């Protein structure tokens, strides 16, 4: 049914994970526990032993994800576009995809959420698809890792790459590097030959003009992922002129190579770094707790910090909770089928997101259906198809991935 | 009546053995009068009240069975909550223990 | 009004916001919730239907109250910090929303109870921070934390991020042994140009170290500091080698270095024995694992007596990372500059109870916004012209104002 | 008694833990709290026959110091004959009387954790219990929970040990050296070491049996120097825009997997070796698999059983015991008994080796390097007395892990007065 | 009574026979009152106190059936071993005998 | 013996004429216990006491003085106590390691040297024996002798203006 009825229902069954976690090991003979209560309460709304109806379930989803006759009707433009009540009668989407969430209650409480001191540090999936869907913000205050958040950008090409050429010395005064690793960003310019004391404009690129830091620590470093960077020094000493840089969002210097933990953010324009003594290379890094600032998680989540051809691009987290559904494929020889499936899908996808309603020239995968990272990366490199044509189709592709993330799982056909 | 009169005399007034029976006559009535079909079979499953025909195992000691239904109640049961709590006067169950 | 009662509620909110996010996406058509269920009355005991309202009711009046300092002045003198006693201050705000709100004794008898169980949250509530910084409460023996932010500066450093230029410079000769500490990890050792021979070397376990505890520890040589290269380092080391093992009051036994066995010690006896068993040309050990406070001394952390000198580098106790909701709203409705100027107000005005004579001291100039405290404390507590006691008491305060801010203004919306 | 008791009671008071933790700050004057509500049922099923939990856990807590202690007493639990089986044993012991009974509801318990492997986030940090029920009884661990590979280390033909190889890394080679496999916190590393270049082409990685239960997910996979922030050499981390791309395969995906990209892979080292493709002669290399790292579905028998060991001495680490023990030693430093215990655990630990053993006797050359709460190292002082059959070894670390896990648990409210 | 009466008599009081016969009837308490239901099944299967329901036989005398107890407890019974002992004024299940 | 409470098999008629409980209880204990915290406690206990402490490892009274000399152990660098009196008695060849030594009534630590030791700051570590020591009372000052031995290669000699020297 609706683009919603199958958030409504995956955001059900996201509950009863949560819930059956939350049971484990708190099932005692003499008492029903709270959280008992509600995971058999929502075994209820899934229409004794609760292996079997949520067995039943991931059974006939593979049965119906697999066929192209069926899932159809989910693979046009059509449904992840609008709210439309499709007019598709198939027994998988009559018994078990419904509205499941409470109206207007649950989008208030979600709101209120955002707003929210300590929000879940890994959240459920269930944000993520409201976020490349329906384009809603994430909350205020969740962390993410920069280098995720990370795009290619008209300097440079790529982020784990400028690894290999980070680690080479360099021949002459190169321009300036913005990379990001999973807690901290880092930004410099290397040389083999000192660079004069005085003030340097960095420009935040897009990608990370949304990021926001708290708690975080900003020194000179020389590694990048534990790999070490050429053409920098790191040396310094307790006599040296004190070197500070500003934002556009604060009034005052932030200083670099003190104890103190700094609060700013990365969003108005670039960095004013100021070089107190002349070092040959420097590399500065700012290591804390990284957030997207508010309003701004359209960026990364809408596939709009885009701007080049090819880009680098990571897969929101798909690929931590396919896990499971994997695992189970293996075990029971599925796995070859279910993947040939899939290209079936992804093919059938990618057509109908195209006028004239055929496969466009030169598109062949390197990675299967689970790599979604690499796929999207794939699909993001035909210039042969509208830029914007593109993007949909990597957000549409990924949450019918995600579908198969939580609906998967329970799989046991023999 | 019984109820009324709790609102003209404290505690002070009442035996601490009868001001307990009264917890319990009023719980037993609760399950007997307002407690699902399904609700008794829990609690009796649990060990917290015994059946109502057990005429005999509900005679008073110790134990303020009021207590122990409210303090294993679920959500969902709002009719019974509600009777309870009220009467409880907003104290929870741990509190009123 | 009582300090006491403030926090009560504070915590009161604090309970709110955990419990939203457990209702979200969990909140169901025709399922009634044991979360939501309690959520559902945690906001029936603010309005004494739609809970943005009274909570953004709630925050619109707290901004208008922490921003008059004819209101809530009584907050800013030593009195309300040092006492639970009942103020006679009459004002909408305090009368509506704070008031006693937990119960009691169950409450603490169940906090207390606490720090003994397994599995502590690893991020706490601000709560327990308020709590130890204000009462001197104890924190729960297994939480763990991040010992760069345990530092403060002694007599041989003054610094512990700043020495990392200073490890990375090759060495003229054999220096003083130095002590760092990262986010996931302690290291210490000697650095030298020439070759240190083999034999014992004390290691004086400076005083805000000397309440951290390990378990499932490696230790090894390394010659990395936040990811900075270290010089005057040898990280080698061959199969045939001697092997190389350290001691501490607490154990003992010999606790072995560069084995992949996980150790469990405390650097509470105060002093590191280490045996180099081959000479090497500057060492560097390392202590990675997850690291606690011992049990009664989180005391020294949260009350600001593990600070010895003047100035000194001092984290902020992680505000700044709850404080990012609230400035976020702020920005959103052009009031962030108001604010900050009613903040310096504020600030001022509550170093001025702490001073007789009721006076800002003379050389005092923030070089940052009221939300960075980390850097405000260094400040207040550089001014050598004040008494140090009563430079520590003015953060102490200052920090609690600033998380009740954090907590209380989030559902801010002025219009 | 049974086996299953001592657990059953154990997740109990894991219970009463966790909900204490969820209640702390949550407990509001005319707020009934489900939570709340929970540790309050709890409480009461520890004993009856109240206002002050504190009280019957110190007692509890107590009495269990005093049943630990006494080989007397306890002695029941140290045969390999409860470990092996559930059968109900014949001993009356006040603290066993009152405490250790069945408590989990049979089967919706079971059905629910093996429902629970199969969900999408699963605890990061596990309570005791499923460590418990991994090494004693052989049971999964959930599909997609997390682990620091680097605990999975054990000792191979190859290379004697995991973080001694950093020294040696970090030495500048003679030669081109055999390959290595080492692991960290959060990522995997191996390569190969040398002085002179080594050709572009095929190298072949054998999976050492240790490792080959892992699986990543969301890893970025790229040349580096450094093993835990340790300078590597003899490797070359450098590299240019213009060179030849160089892939990896393993024997489960038939697709080749790129090094070096910004592209989040997803590969499981669970079959046989792996195929790295040098695109470009380099002078000693490096490659470096840091993501989310899971254990494969059902391979988690290795781990916990202590199967993945055949090497003698070995590196072992301790299924991290040593972070539950903090509050109970905290404790026994609290009130001067930290001495007398260890004595009591001496006694304890070797009574049980004794028993492991025909004849009835402490074997030769047996001497402990460290206190009973390092289990890490006496674990590895036991898998070392090469006069004693190997399988024996085995059952007497993983039961007297279970011992120590159960002080870990039952002793944290022990209070002497 | 009985127990404080014993505090007002010296033992020359009464008979070398219910002297004795006092020791089995504080026994029989024991073992129906104080005892689990292991504890008990031990003692039984190996002949040191009478079955439970053979009241005859915890009747007739010749065995200082309170010392038969205290000699076979077990280190882990506790509070038996606690009653019996402050019966017995300190004295051990040894010099009891 | 040593290690329970445990009842013995033993049937000796000493053991039985003299030997067995003679304590009340609980409130025996609840005394000593209230005891550690005592203002005055005895200056010379009784063996009872010691002997609680060595066999089941009990608090003595916080109050409680000791002669440090006798906490004395055998550590690293340290053979023993009095032998060092020999040594430190004999003039130095060049500036030696840091000596802590104890005496019945005072702790005794610093450095000897045949040349000057410059001013600036100087790190001890205490012996894990006398890491359980406390001091009230003190008068903190320099010295030249040991058990009424001379210590040489040390000399306690100032001027009213010498720069104010002090310890943390």
């Amino acid at each position: 049914m609706s683009r919603q009825m199958w958030l409504d229902t995956s955001a059900l069954l996201e509950a009863i994970s949560e819930y059956v976690v939350r049971c484990n090991g708190d099932t005692f003979s003499g008492l029903t526990t709270g959280d008992f209560n509600a995971l058999s309460n929502m075994f209820t709304q899934l229409s004794s032993d609760p292996r079997v109806p949520l067995q039943t379930m991931s059974n006939m989803f593979v049965s119906f994800i697999t066929s192209t006759d069926r899932c159809g009707y989910m693979l046009r433009k059509t449904w992840f576009n609008s709210d439309t009540k499709p007019t598709v009668s198939d027994d998988f989407i009559t018994t078990y995809i419904r509205p499941r969430l409470q109206v207007p209650m649950s989008d208030t409480v979600r709101q209120l959420n955002n707003l929210s001191l300590q929000p879940s540090a890994k959240p459920k999936l269930y944000e993520r698809q409201n976020a490349i869907m329906k384009g809603l913000d994430i909350p205020y205050s969740e962390p993410i890792e920069p280098c995720k958040l990370f795009r290619s950008v008209a300097g440079q090409t790529g982020n784990i790459p400028m690894m290999g050429i980070l680690a080479t010395p360099p021949a002459a005064q190169q321009q300036p590097f913005f990379v990001a690793e999973r807690r901290r960003i880092l930004f410099g310019i290397r040389s083999n030959a000192a660079i004069p004391a005085g003030a340097y404009q960095f420009v935040v690129p897009a990608w990370a003009s949304v990021l926001s830091v708290t708690g975080a620590y900003v020194y000179f470093t020389n590694s990048f992922f534990g790999t070490i960077i050429a053409g920098v020094t790191a040396t310094a000493t307790a006599a040296d002129a004190a070197t500070t840089f500003t934002v556009p969002t604060d009034a005052n210097n932030l200083p670099v190579q003190t104890d103190s933990r700094l609060s700013f953010s990365l969003g108005g324009g670039n960095i004013n770094l100021e070089l107190g003594v002349a070092k040959t290379g420097f590399c500065v890094a700012i290591e804390g707790e990284f957030t997207i600032l508010a309003n701004r998680s359209q960026a990364y989540y809408t596939l709009n910090s885009i701007t080049q051809t090819p880009t680098s691009i990571d897969d929101f987290d798909v690929s931590d909770f396919l896990t499971t559904f994997l695992s189970q494929l293996r075990a029971c020889g599925q796995y070859e089928i279910f993947s040939d499936a899939m290209d079936q899908l992804t093919n059938s996808l990618i057509t109908n997101y195209m006028d004239p309603p055929a496969i466009p020239a030169g598109l062949a995968f390197t990675s299967p259906w689970f790599r979604f990272s690499e796929r999207a990366r794939t699909i993001l490199a035909l210039q042969n198809v509208d830029l914007n044509i593109r993007k949909l189709i990597v957000r549409h592709l990924w949450v019918i991935t995600s579908l198969i993330a939580v609906f998967g799982r329970y799989y046991r056909p023999n | 009546c019984l109820m009324l009169f709790q609102a003209l005399i404290p505690p002070s007034a009442l035996t601490a053995r009868q001001r307990l029976d009264i917890n319990n006559r009023f719980a037993y009535f609760l399950i007997k009068c307002h407690a699902t079909q399904a609700t008794t079979a829990r609690l009796v499953a649990n060990q917290v009240i015994y059946p109502v025909d057990a005429i005999d195992q509900w005679q008073s000691n110790g134990r303020d069975v009021l207590v122990a239904i409210y303090n294993n109640l679920l959500p969902g049961e709002l009719v019974l909550t509600n009777l309870i709590q009220t009467y409880f006067r907003g104290n929870t169950a741990q509190q009123a223990a």
